[PDB]
């Protein structure tokens, strides 16, 4: 429960021309830039998307929730993306059919504490389908308030 | 304690079985099984959401439905016989771990035998250490499910008696003994002293004399 | 390739104190979680404690009837868990299990903390609570007649009578004879002590000729008993 860092820079809109790789790569930069991951934090995150993929076929659009062992974390972080258009994750209950995805919420917890809590409010927070729809369309800069005003609140 | 099993199942050989786990923690969290061997330590059968560890076979299948948790074993084995313990949390909400009471799964696996009776007198060397005790071997028996009783003269004897439960040998057959503690003088001063061991309706009585 | 070895066990007067160790091999020690379990002589599993890895802070947790008397420590730098008892009861005696314990968490039907397993299990450690002292066995025969035959096959061996604490074992012919060889499990007399069985089955042509004796090995009494066996 040690504080979930967040940051203007941990949010950005990607291009349409990202794959699966692509997208780990531009989420976990800005966390080894500030010294919250190890230098391949990105290969650990990769690494478990293809043993337990985080695709989430939830309404409207999916969602993934890449992450990796909090032993590869030096603090807690999130980084967050919204896609152009949608990338195909594999479902995470063990579907075969793929997931359309458009946002992807990067979780970098440091302990097993804070991976169970975390991931249970996520859960809370995808079915939210009324900011489900909204966050397609706020900006970069705006994505942060209402995104970070729900971390906030976690401590509690 | 918080998780309750069915103490003993029996199934037949190559039939499907179903042990259960009942307690308030499972209505939140899963529950991981554990097999048990005789003599052996424990090892994961079964654990979260049907996840089954490597060298583990394909048969042993989890599940779980309200306060209940449920172990399945398709087309049952004679190497599944063994103990079957439940693992969970306490209560809601807790980061302890409790276990289940256990159930005893018996596989009915090989046919039906009498059992063999065996019946030791005491020993001169242990008469000459003033004591003296019965020893009632049975064994080659199929299934496991003896009564055993004994005899001054005719009048039967429970105190002083122990048996211990019966285990499988070598040659996948069970066996079991029981022993009765006597003095010296309780051993001279009666006619005979015998053990009756019965299985399935069949009984079986070896008896010895202080006079043989 | 996993192997979890426990010792220290022994016989403890009641509230006297034991410590208890665990070697691991094979994995990464430093980043899996371990628990202690505890199995008493013919009764279920019961869980004891739980160290987590420095990674997830170190926290301990301890089952009720242990909780303040005993404590888990670990030590990454050997590779080796520590469980220290003190003032210990009756209650505690039970056959010690060192465990590697793992996470899991289901995301969409999962309740945080999440559930705890055991994957890999140590061989035991035996804890005797007991304000009885050490005992070594008596050995009598239990010899073959013109009566305990049964046709080809007769049966002998020897009555392991009056020992504390568990366990002793049994061999026959300096394990030489292991062809019919039969050990019972120990049960509780009268006195406290503890008795078992060892019988082994034999062809009757050969009761006046091949000699039989019985080894038996009582380690928590440093004792070693050869006995021999003749008919009549």
């Amino acid at each position: 429960m040690q504080g979930i860092h967040f940051r203007r820079h941990y949010v950005r809109h990607l291009p349409k021309e990202v794959s699966q790789n692509d997208i780990i790569k531009a989420l976990a930069s800005p966390l080894i830039n500030d010294g919250m991951v190890v230098s391949d934090f990105a290969d650990h995150v990769i690494t478990r998307e293809q043993n337990f993929p985080t695709g989430l076929p939830v309404e409207p659009v999916g969602v993934a929730i890449p992450h990796t062992d909090g032993e590869y974390v030096r603090q807690n972080a999130i980084s967050v993306g919204i896609l152009a258009e949608p990338v195909n994750f594999e479902d995470a209950t063990g579907e075969p059919d793929p997931v359309p995805v458009r946002v992807v919420f990067m979780l970098a917890l440091s302990n097993w504490d804070d991976i169970t809590n975390v991931l249970y409010w996520i859960k809370a927070v995808i079915q939210d389908e009324d900011f489900m729809q909204q966050l397609l369309v706020m900006n970069d800069d705006e994505i942060y308030q209402s995104i970070y005003t729900r971390i906030s609140e976690l401590e509690h | 304690s918080e998780l309750t099993q069915d103490p003993a199942v029996s199934v037949a050989l190559g039939q499907t079985v179903r042990i259960t786990c009942q307690g308030d923690s499972l209505r939140s969290y899963y529950a991981s099984w554990y097999q048990q061997k005789p003599g052996q330590a424990p090892v994961l059968v079964i654990y979260g959401k049907n996840n089954r560890p490597s060298g583990i076979p394909d048969r042993f299948s989890g599940s779980s439905s309200g306060n209940t948790a449920s172990l399945t074993i398709t087309g049952a084995q004679a190497e599944d016989e063994a103990d079957y313990y439940c693992s969970s949390r306490d209560k809601s909400g807790s980061r302890l771990s409790v276990f289940g009471g256990g159930t005893k799964l018996t596989v009915l696996s090989q046919p039906k035998a009498a059992p063999s009776v065996t019946l030791f007198p005491p020993s001169s060397e242990e008469l000459q250490a003033n004591k003296a005790t019965l020893v009632c071997l049975i064994s080659d028996f199929y299934p496991g499910a003896v009564t055993v009783a004994w005899k001054a003269d005719s009048s039967p004897v429970k105190a002083g008696v122990e048996t211990t439960t019966p285990s499988k040998q070598s040659n996948n057959k069970y066996a079991a003994s029981s022993y009765l503690s006597l003095t010296p003088e309780q051993w001279k001063s009666h006619r005979s002293y015998s053990c009756q061991v019965t299985h399935e309706g069949s009984t079986v009585e070896k008896t010895v004399a202080p006079t043989e | 390739e996993v192997q979890l070895v426990e010792s220290g066990g022994g016989l403890v007067k009641p509230g006297g104190s034991l410590r208890l160790s665990c070697a691991a091999s094979g994995f990464t020690f430093s980043n899996a979680w371990m628990s202690w379990v505890r199995q008493a002589p013919g009764k279920g599993l019961e869980w004891v404690g739980r160290i987590k890895s420095k990674t997830d802070g170190g926290t301990t947790d301890y089952a009720a009837p242990v909780k303040g008397r005993f404590t888990i420590s670990r030590d990454d730098s050997k590779n080796t868990l520590y469980l220290q008892m003190n003032s210990l009861k009756t209650e505690d005696t039970a056959v010690y299990y060192c465990a590697r314990t793992g996470k899991y968490y289901d995301f969409w039907s999962g309740y945080p903390p999440g559930e705890e397993y055991f994957q890999d299990w140590g061989r035991g450690t035996l804890v005797t609570v007991s304000s009885a002292s050490t005992k070594g066995p008596s050995v009598f025969p239990l010899a073959p007649s013109s009566k305990s035959t049964s046709g080809g096959t007769a049966a002998l061996g020897c009555l392991v009578k009056d020992y504390f604490p568990e366990p002793v074992t049994v061999s026959w012919n300096s394990g030489a004879l292991t062809s019919g060889v039969h050990t019972f499990p120990a049960v509780l007399q009268s006195s406290g002590l503890y008795s078992l069985s060892s019988v082994v089955t034999v062809p009757s042509s050969s009761l006046g000729t091949q000699t039989y004796i019985c080894n038996v090995n009582h380690k928590p009494s440093n004792t070693k008993v050869d006995k021999r066996v003749e008919p009549k």
